[PDB]
């Protein structure tokens, strides 16, 4: 569902290095 | 096979999960941010205040009863950043697992230190030393009640601001404690009375001094400043008082002591209590000379003005030839507990000139839970054909009102 | 003037060229890549398979041919990789001649210590020791032919069934011989088939001298029999393959003995491979590591054919007329100082190599290529990064290898002089 898609925007977040959207999102997936 | 902006994020996120997770005491300690954050490497002393006490001020009329007042503060120095400095392979980078593996092997170890060094200082600060021949368990005739008697000699001492105080088992007397540990995690906190335990306590070793007096008629006063040797005014660490004794062969720092005739004194009401009063030694200087991290302030001491008298913790001064009596008379596995702010944690970010020399990548975060501040660098090496990766944690931990820390001694035959 | 693709480019080349053809005991010896690519820093031990020839079966019908030989596998770990750090002055960046002058200097360092670990390994692993009192020179009077002595070993054991033998003289022993240099690069080779015979004769200057052994009177203590097993239960409880080169026996003592020493059991005789006929040459058995003062191990496995526990497929290895009885005397065959001449052959010793597993492109302080040697079979890295305490650059040329000693039955090292 939407949580493949929020990985994918964790990915794109991670790759351009910005740690504090990677961890929002990451706590939006779990 | 990790881009370089992947490495950064990754190695931040998992540092920061981790650290907050695996630390249980840290959280437990107040977060102090220094006013003054400055791009600066040397480690300044900090003085926080602390609360200010004042006599009683009754009557209509109160002129110049304002003034006077002593304003106390107590210093934690910072110092020097902990690293873990290690090299990232190509095993450790070739996909995200074990590249978060390593990272959390790292931010282990940097949570072992925050975690030891807390409990050392709690251990070896703490004065309010409760003890008992028996050992810890549900047995109510031949066992132990740590938390009750903690909570009982915090509430009579009466130095918990009213929110609780926090209680800290080691495994050991956390399974003879009979608590369930089903309906809590790995530390008994009752994930989404507030007893923990921790596998950082240390055990406090005996001590073998018997025959030590004090050496003579000594009473201590709050100062609130003293001029340093360049002529200007620097305040007075009032943690500490040194004592002069007969001896002090066998003493170590974290021995508890108590004297004969001194008692603990309720903090804001100064009614005497049925308690010894117990100290904690936190230095030996001489052969003749300690230092104990309660300073004794006598309400019965005449030459103290009524501003100092506010501070008042003992029953008495110390007498000609006082005993000193030892607590830690066996080899115990320390259980503590401290109230509200007797542990600070002072941190500050460290300074950095992020993305101005090429070569070394400097990430700066900061862990929110526990209240720590670091740096995440990496650099390539070729005398190692490896990435160097440095992660920095500079914090200072510091145990402001000692006299609310706790030690708890089960066992103590004698 | 040059620019960093520039740089890289001809360095790896410049290492490419200098390396391969430098080294021509590297290229004797054969070649093998792992099947397994590894990204670890810790080689895994690589198991690779030692196969002896089953013999050639004639007819139709091939139902009945069965004889499943026992399998057994060696052992090869690769080290710490060879690498030769310095710095890259402004001067070797001149221009292009100084940077492959500087390039070919860091790659004859390596290609010596390569040359200098096979010589080593040959040295001090060999199997078939040939000693007298005489020392080599072209006369036959009083002297060695060590070619001749050499191959009649060879033919005797038959080891070198169809393939041909690599014969390696120090310099002096070269010259003695009669071996002319003249039309002949550094090494002995000519300056210019693959499938059969190529049997050469050079000399190579990395040949080390082998310390005499101060042991005597050292007896074998117990009865030691030893049979090629090729499975065992490691600690895990998993089965791992046994390298069956090396034996261990217990002695009376090891005092005096050491790596690169030579014994020869008085009552042990050699068998031909293919024909198990003992044979007038006494068994010669080189020592690898003193395992205590009691105990000792050494480079060809003594499996005696008079074994009754023996089974056919494992009496099939064999090279040992009867086993070491209760009191044998060692016989030490090294008794004076002399410089080693080796020879080995076709399979006897192997150059093991697989890529360094390093990560490129995502620390942008150094700057790492990877490049493989495919005539002489070594993987290696090539890393340059500005320091600037000197104002100039840093290089490393590191070399993963790894050299084993299959069959060291099937090396043999030559020492003339042991008079006494």
């Amino acid at each position: 569902a939407n949580k493949d898609a929020i990985r994918k925007q964790m990915d794109a977040a991670a790759s351009k290095g910005d740690v504090e959207t990677y961890r929002k999102l990451k706590a939006k997936l779990k | 096979a990790l881009n370089e902006g992947q490495i950064v994020t990754l190695a931040v996120d998992e540092i920061i999960e981790t650290i907050s997770a695996i630390t249980p005491m840290a959280q437990k300690a107040k977060k102090y941010t220094p006013p003054a954050a400055s791009m600066q490497r040397s480690s300044n002393t900090i003085w926080m205040p602390v609360e200010q006490e004042s006599p009683t001020q009754e009557g209509w009329d109160l002129t110049d009863k304002a003034t006077g007042l002593l304003e106390l503060n107590v210093a934690v120095n910072m110092g020097e950043p902990d690293n873990d400095f290690f090299q990232l392979r190509a095993d450790d980078l070739r996909d995200e697992t074990a590249y978060r593996r390593r990272i959390q092997s790292a931010a282990r170890k940097l949570a072992n230190n925050v975690e030891l060094k807390v409990a050392n200082m709690a251990a070896e600060m703490g004065s309010l030393v409760i003890t008992s021949p028996d050992a810890i368990g549900t047995n109510t005739a031949d066992a132990w009640n740590f938390v009750a008697d903690a909570e009982e000699i915090m509430f009579s001492r009466e130095l918990n601001r009213d929110m609780g105080t926090s209680y800290f088992f080691n495994p050991q007397d956390y399974k003879k404690a009979g608590y369930d540990l089903t309906k809590r995690d790995i530390f008994g906190r009752i994930p989404e009375d507030d007893v923990l335990r921790s596998p950082k306590l240390p055990v406090l070793t005996k001590s073998t001094a018997t025959g030590i007096t004090v050496s003579g008629a000594q009473s201590f006063k709050p100062v609130a400043w003293q001029l340093d040797n360049d002529g200007n005014k620097v305040n007075v660490d009032n943690r500490f008082a040194t004592v002069t004794l007969s001896a002090t062969t066998g003493m170590k720092r974290g021995d508890k002591i108590s004297f004969a005739g001194v008692k603990f004194l309720g903090q804001m009401a100064k009614n005497v209590l049925a308690q010894d009063a117990t100290f904690s030694v936190v230095r030996v200087v001489d052969g003749t000379h300690v230092e104990i991290t309660p300073k004794p302030v006598a309400l019965d001491d005449v030459s103290l003005s009524p501003e100092q008298r506010a501070y008042a913790n003992v029953n008495t001064s110390l007498a000609d030839a006082m005993a000193v009596n030892i607590l830690n008379v066996k080899d115990a596995r320390t259980n503590v507990f401290w109230a509200d702010d007797a542990i600070r944690i002072v941190s500050q970010p460290i300074p950095a000139n992020h993305e101005l020399f090429a070569g070394m990548k400097t990430t700066s975060f900061s862990i929110p839970d526990v209240g720590l501040n670091g740096i995440f660098a990496t650099q390539g090496d070729i005398s190692t054909l490896s990435g160097l990766c440095r992660i920095a944690l500079w914090y200072g931990v510091n145990a402001t009102r000692p006299e609310a820390i706790g030690v708890g001694l089960p066992g103590q035959t004698a």
